[PDB]
């Protein structure tokens, strides 16, 4: 259920 | 506040939750993000967010604008226990310095700079 977030 | 996350999940499986995410991936943090009450701003797909620590709050401001589909022109702020943080700041410093007790950290957004006005 988790969105996952990066570094851009 | 009150979180719709919160409200639909007791206060133990949350924390269970938090721990569990926080040793698996030790250099993410787990983010809710709802909207302020009365508001008056887009909603948002997804409240459940796994962070890099060291993204800054401005990279996810920028990427919550976008999910929200919000044009330039309209505004957007953060608030944690009604604080807007900076910029700047890491969202493992938020997080270091204002996580719940479930291990989650909490934050509102609306389309006002004050919460509750
Ligand atoms: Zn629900
Ligand atoms: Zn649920
Ligand atoms: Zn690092
Ligand atoms: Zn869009
Ligand atoms: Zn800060
Ligand atoms: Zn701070
Ligand atoms: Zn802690
Ligand atoms: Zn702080
Ligand atoms: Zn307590």
């Amino acid at each position: 259920g988790w969105l996952i977030i990066d570094l851009p | 506040m009150k979180f719709v996350y919160k409200e639909e999940h007791p206060f133990e499986k949350r924390r269970s939750e938090g721990e569990k995410i926080r040793k698996k991936y030790p250099d993410r943090v787990p983010v809710i993000v709802e909207k302020a009450p009365k508001a008056r701003i887009g909603d948002l797909d997804k409240k459940k967010y796994l962070v890099p620590s060291d993204l800054t709050v401005g990279q996810f401001y920028f990427l919550i604008r976008k999910r929200i589909h919000l044009r330039a022109e309209d505004a957007l702020f953060f608030f944690v226990n009604n604080v807007i943080p900076p910029t700047s700041a890491t969202m493992g410093q938020l997080y270091q310095e204002h996580h719940e007790e479930d291990f989650f950290l909490y934050i509102a957004y609306s389309d006002e700079s004050v919460y509750g006005l």
